C-alpha cells in the first residue's frame, strides 16, 4: 500500500529527496540567521583607517550593497534547493495523491495481499478464496482497461529527469558566480560621501561546497532516473508474459496481461519475483477448476 | 532575557543616594563593557536568591506533588493490588449474570454460568 | 429483551438525578456573564493602547532630564489583535 | 511594496531634520512570498470557479441512475432525489 | 476517517494549495517579526520635503546616537510604511484559515455531518456486501 | 521581590563608585507569578 | 512492556533518578553552549603581578574596544577557568548513559 | 566553581595589561547544579548499596521453596537452581 | 566565531582606532584564511562519516532482492 | 599581522578525543566480528548434537 510499491531505485530517490529537502533547510536557516554583507570603502607605521562612519551608516551600505551586488541566484539558492526539492516531493507523492488511480492502487494492493494471503495458493503450487476468485476475475475486469496508471507515471519521471537536468544546467553556469569577496560602486556618495565599496559575505564559501554537495547529490538522483527511464523503453513493461508458472507448474492458462497489469506484475517482479508468482496462482485457470473440484467433493 | 541595569550614584551618604541651562545627560565616564560588569556582580550579590530562583522552586514543588500523586501507581507492591483490583472489578460491572440478579433482586446458558 | 431491561433500569436510574441540566445551566449562564465582563472592561479600556506615550518619570540625579518620549512598536498590532479579539468575544456572546 | 521609501515624519523637536530616507532590506523577498502566494490564489480561484461551474452545469439535484439499469438490466433503479444524488454524484466523482 | 473517498481531486488540490499557503504565511509572519526593521538616514539638503541629495572621501556625520536612529526607524516604520505591506503575511494567514474553515464547515456541521457519516458508512458495508459481488458477477 | 534594587558591591579599584540603583524590568512579573502561584498552592491544600 | 514486574522497587527509582540527573545535565549543557560567557576587567596597579586595589566620583577609564573586551573574556576563559568548571553537565551526562548502558545490559 | 576569577595571561603586545578580574554569572547556578546532581549520586549510591546487600545477604542461588508446598501440601515443589532462584527471588520482590 | 585583533605594534588602553564593522571584515578573511579548514569541517565531516555507517548498515535490509 | 582565536577549538579537540576514542571501541568491536568471521569458517554448519 505504502511499501511494496517502491523500488530499491524509488528508495534511493526518495533518499537522496530527503537529504536535498534536510540540505535546503539548513541553508535557509542559516540565510536567516548568519548571512550577512559587510561593506568598507574602497578606495583610499601603520595606523587605523578610520572613515567617520556610524552605525547606521554601515547598515544601511550593507543594506543597499547586499540588495545591489550579491547575485540574486545567490540569494535565492537556499529557496531554489527549497522550492525544486518540495517540487519532486510533490510529484513523488502525486502518483498515489490522485484518487482516480489511487483507487485502483489500493484495490491492486488489497487484492494482491489476499491473493497471496491465501494458503490454498501453495496447495496448488505443491477455503472462501474461490468465492474471491470472482474479486480476481472482477479486478481482471476492471484495471486492464486502465493503462493511464503507466502514462501518468512515464509523464512523472519523464518531469522529474527534466528538473534534474535544468537544476545541473542552470546550477553549473551558477556556481562560479558566487564569491567571498565582491565589490559595489552606489550613489551613496552625497549620502555618505563614499561611491567604492569592498564588500564579503560570510557564508560565500561554505555555500559554495554546500551546492558542491548539492549538484553531486542532483548527479546521482539523475544517474537513477536514467536507469529507471532506460529500464522502461528496454523490456517492453506493457506485456508480460509469465512463461515460468506455465512451464513450471504445467497450466497451460493465464494467457496474458494487459498494459497495466503487465506494469504492475513487473514492478512487483522488481520489488520481488515471488510475490507475483504466489498472485498468479488465481489467474490460473487450471487451479481455479482444482478448488472448484475440491469444493464440490466437500460439499457434495 | 532576565537582567538587571545599574547606574551608579554620584552622591553617597552613608552608602545611600543622597539625591541632592537645558538639561544635559549626566556622564558617569563609564564605558559600556563596565556596565555590563557592575550589572553582572550587582545582580549576583544584591538580588535576593528567592527571586531569582522562584521558578526552580516552583518546578521543584510541582515535581514532588507529581511523585507524590503516582507513587503508588508506580510502587509495585501496591500497583499489583491495584490492577488486580480494577481487572475484577471491570467485568464483576459486566457480568452477564449480574443483570439478570439484580433484576430478581429464567433460562441461562451454562457458559455464563461457569464463568459467574 | 436485554435492552429493554437495561434502558427501563437506566431511565428509573436517571430521571431520578437532575445534576447534569444544573451543571450545564450554571456553565451557561457563567459564559453569559464572562462574556459580558471582557466585554464591558476591554472595551472600556480599549483606547489606553497609544503609539506614542509621554512619561516623566522624575530622574534627574541619574539622567539630569524630566520628561521623555516614546515610541511603542506594537501599539498598533495590539490594538489590532484587541479588535479582533473583542470581535470573537462579542461572537461569542451572541452564541451564548 | 517597495525596498525604499521617504518619510517626513516631522519630528525637529526631538530629532531636528525635514525629510528621511527609509531602506526596508525584506522588501524584495516579501515582494516575492507575495507573487507566490497570488500565484496559489489564481490556483485556487480556478478550482473553486471550475468545481461551481460543473456543478452548476450537471445540476447534481437528480441523478438520472440509467447506465447501470440499463447495462445490468435492473429497471427498477429510479433516479434518487436532492442531496442523494449529489451524493451519488460524488462517489461518481470519487470512483463510480 | 473514511471521509477520503468523499473528497474529488480538486477538494485535495485545494487543500494542498492552502497547506502551501499556510506554509508561507508562517514564514513570513516569523521572518518578519524576527528581522522586519527600517534603516534610516535623515536629509540634510532638502527641496520640497524631497531628499534634493545636492582630498580623499569623508563620512557624514549627523550628530545623532544609536537611540535615535532606532527611534526614528520605529516612527517611520509605524507612520511611512504601507500597512499592507507590514501585515501581508497575517492577512495571508487569515484568508488561508477561512479557506480551511470554508473547506471543512459541513463536515464540522453536525446536521450534514451525520448524513454524510451515515451515507459512507452504509456505502462502505453495500460495497462489502457478500451478495453485492455474486449479483454483479451474474449482472 | 522589586522591580529596583540598590547595591553597594564595593568595587572602587576598577570603578570608583560605591552605590548603584538598578531596574529589573521582570520584577513586577514575576510577582504577578508568584501571586498567581500561591493561589494554586492554596487551593492544592484546601484539597488535599 | 510486560517487562514492568521484572524491575525491583529501586530499580524503578534509580531509573526516574537517571532521568532526573540526565534533565539536569542536558538543561545545563545547553545553558553553557549559549548564556555561558565571563566578562572581565583589567587592573591598573598591578604588583606582584596581581590586582594591587589601588566632589562626585567619576568612572575609570580603561581605553579599551568592545572588540578587545571580548577578546580578552575569550582568552581568559580559555586559559583561566576551571575544566571541571566547563565540563560538568557533560561528564554528568556521560555518566548518566553509562548507567542506563550498565541498567539495559542484561536487557 | 566561583562566580569570581583573576586571570594573568600576559598579553601586552595587544593590550598593554597584565592581570583580569572576570565574573561568571552561572558559577552560582552551577554550585547549585553540582549540589543536587550529587544529592541524586547519593541517592542512587544508596539505593544501589542496599541492592547489593540485599542480594550478598540473600544467597538467591536456591528457592527454598518449602513455605508454599509446606502450605498447600503440595509436596512435589522441589527446590530449583541457580538462574531459576534468583529470578523467582526478584518476582517474588514484585509479587509473592 | 573568530574574534581578531591586529598583533603588531601604568598600563592604559591601546585602541587602533578602528570600527566594529572593520572588526567584522578582518574577523571573516582571517577565518576564511587562517583557520585550518578540516577544523572548520569537522562536524560535516563527522556527520557525513556517521551518515555512510548508517546507511551502509541499513542497506543489508534495504535491499529488496536479498530482503 | 592579526591574532585571532574561536572559542569552540579546545571543546572541539577534547570532544574529537572522546570521538576518536569511541571509533576505536567501533574498530575493536569490528575487529572482534571480523577475527570471529575468519576463525570459523561459517560456509558450513554441522549439527552433530541433534
Amino acid at each position: 500500500a505504502f511499501r511494496v510499491l517502491k523500488p530499491w531505485w524509488d528508495v534511493f530517490t526518495d533518499y537522496l529527496s530527503v537529504a536535498m529537502l534536510m540540505i535546503g533547510v539548513f541553508g535557509c536557516t542559516l540565510q536567516v540567521m548568519q548571512d550577512k554583507i559587510i561593506c568598507l570603502p574602497k578606495r583610499v607605521e601603520m595606523k587605523g583607517l578610520k572613515t567617520d562612519l556610524d552605525l547606521q551608516q554601515y547598515s544601511f551600505i550593507n543594506q543597499m550593497c547586499y540588495e545591489r551586488a550579491l547575485h540574486w541566484y545567490a540569494k535565492y539558492f537556499p529557496y531554489l534547493v527549497l522550492i525544486h526539492t518540495l517540487v519532486f516531493m510533490l510529484c513523488s507523492n502525486f502518483w498515489f495523491k490522485f484518487p482516480g488511480s489511487s483507487s485502483k492502487i489500493e484495490h491492486f494492493i488489497s487484492i494482491l495481499g489476499k491473493c497471496f494471503d491465501s494458503p490454498w495458493t501453495t496447495r496448488a503450487l505443491s477455503e472462501q478464496a474461490k468465492a474471491l476468485f470472482e474479486k480476481v476475475k472482477k479486478f481482471r475486469l476492471h484495471v486492464e482497461e486502465g493503462d493511464i496508471l503507466y502514462a501518468m507515471y512515464v509523464r512523472q519521471t519523464v518531469l522529474k529527469v527534466i528538473k534534474f537536468l535544468i537544476i545541473i544546467a542552470y546550477n553549473s553556469a551558477l556556481v562560479s558566480k558566487v564569491q567571498f569577496t565582491v565589490d559595489c560602486n552606489v550613489d551613496i556618495q552625497d549620502m555618505t560621501g563614499y561611491k567604492n565599496f569592498s564588500c564579503n559575505h560570510t557564508m560565500a564559501h561554505l555555500f559554495s561546497k554546500l551546492s558542491f554537495c548539492y549538484l553531486c547529490f542532483v548527479s546521482i538522483y539523475g544517474l537513477t532516473c536514467l536507469y529507471t527511464l532506460y529500464w522502461l523503453f528496454y523490456r517492453s513493461l506493457r506485456e508480460y508474459s509469465f512463461e515460468y508458472v506455465r512451464q513450471e507448474t504445467g497450466i497451460d492458462d493465464i494467457p496474458d496481461v494487459k498494459n497495466d497489469f503487465a506494469f504492475m506484475l513487473h514492478m512487483i517482479d522488481q520489488y520481488d519475483p515471488l510475490y507475483s508468482k504466489r498472485f498468479a496462482v488465481f489467474l490460473s485457470e487450471v487451479s481455479e477448476n482444482k478448488l472448484k473440484q475440491l469444493n464440490l467433493n466437500n460439499e457434495w | 532575557q532576565d537582567k538587571m541595569i545599574c547606574l551608579p550614584c554620584k552622591w553617597v551618604t552613608k552608602d545611600s543616594c543622597n539625591d541632592s541651562t537645558g538639561p544635559t545627560g549626566i556622564k558617569y565616564d563609564l564605558d559600556r563593557h563596565q556596565y555590563n560588569y557592575v550589572d553582572a556582580v550587582c545582580y549576583e550579590n544584591r538580588l535576593h536568591w528567592f527571586a531569582k530562583y522562584f521558578p526552580y522552586l516552583v518546578l521543584l514543588h510541582t515535581l514532588i506533588f507529581l511523585a507524590c500523586s503516582n507513587f503508588w501507581f508506580k510502587f509495585p507492591r501496591t500497583s499489583s493490588k491495584l490492577e488486580h483490583f480494577v481487572s475484577i472489578l471491570l467485568k464483576c460491572f459486566d457480568s452477564p449474570w449480574t443483570t439478570r440478579a439484580l433484576s430478581e433482586t429464567g433460562v441461562l446458558d451454562k457458559k455464563e454460568g461457569e464463568q459467574a | 429483551k436485554a435492552l429493554f431491561e437495561k434502558v427501563k433500569k437506566f431511565r428509573t436510574h436517571v430521571e431520578e438525578g437532575d445534576i447534569v441540566y444544573r451543571l450545564y445551566m450554571r456553565q451557561t449562564i457563567i459564559k453569559v456573564i464572562k462574556f459580558a465582563l471582557i466585554i464591558c472592561y476591554t472595551v472600556y479600556y480599549v483606547h489606553n493602547i497609544k503609539f506614542d506615550v509621554d512619561c516623566t518619570v522624575d530622574i534627574e540625579s541619574l539622567t539630569g532630564y524630566r520628561t521623555y518620549r516614546c515610541a511603542h512598536p506594537l501599539a498598533t498590532l495590539f490594538k489590532i489583535l484587541a479588535s479582533f479579539y473583542i470581535s470573537l468575544v462579542i461572537f461569542y456572546g451572541l452564541i451564548c | 511594496i517597495k525596498f525604499d521609501v521617504d518619510c517626513t515624519v516631522d519630528i525637529e523637536s526631538l530629532t531636528g531634520y525635514r525629510t528621511y530616507r527609509c531602506a526596508h532590506p525584506l522588501a524584495t523577498l516579501f515582494k516575492i512570498l507575495a507573487s507566490f502566494y497570488i500565484s496559489l490564489v489564481i490556483f485556487y480561484g480556478l478550482i473553486c470557479m471550475y468545481t461551481l461551474w460543473w456543478m452548476l452545469r450537471r445540476s447534481l439535484k437528480k441523478y438520472s441512475f440509467e447506465s447501470i439499469r440499463e447495462e445490468s438490466s435492473y429497471s427498477d433503479i429510479p433516479d434518487v432525489k436532492n442531496d442523494f444524488a449529489f451524493m451519488l454524484h460524488l462517489i461518481d466523482q470519487y470512483d463510480p | 476517517p473514511a471521509y477520503r473517498i468523499l473528497k474529488p481531486w480538486w477538494d485535495v488540490f485545494t487543500d494542498y494549495i492552502s497547506i502551501v499557503m499556510l506554509m508561507i504565511a508562517v514564514f513570513g509572519g516569523t521572518l518578519q517579526v524576527t528581522q522586519d526593521k527600517m534603516i534610516c538616514l535623515p536629509c540634510k539638503w532638502v527641496t520640497k520635503d524631497s531628499c534634493n541629495d545636492s582630498t580623499g572621501p569623508t563620512g557624514i556625520k549627523y550628530d545623532l546616537d544609536r537611540h535615535q536612529y532606532n527611534y526614528v526607524d520605529a516612527v517611520c516604520y509605524e507612520n511611512r510604511l504601507h500597512w499592507f505591506a507590514k501585515y501581508f503575511p497575517y492577512l495571508v494567514l487569515l484568508h488561508t484559515l477561512i479557506f480551511l474553515a470554508c473547506s471543512n464547515f459541513w463536515f464540522k456541521f453536525p446536521r450534514t455531518s451525520s448524513k454524510l457519516e451515515h451515507f459512507v458508512s452504509i456505502l462502505l458495508k453495500c460495497f462489502d456486501s457478500p451478495w453485492t459481488t455474486r449479483a454483479l458477477s451474474e449482472t
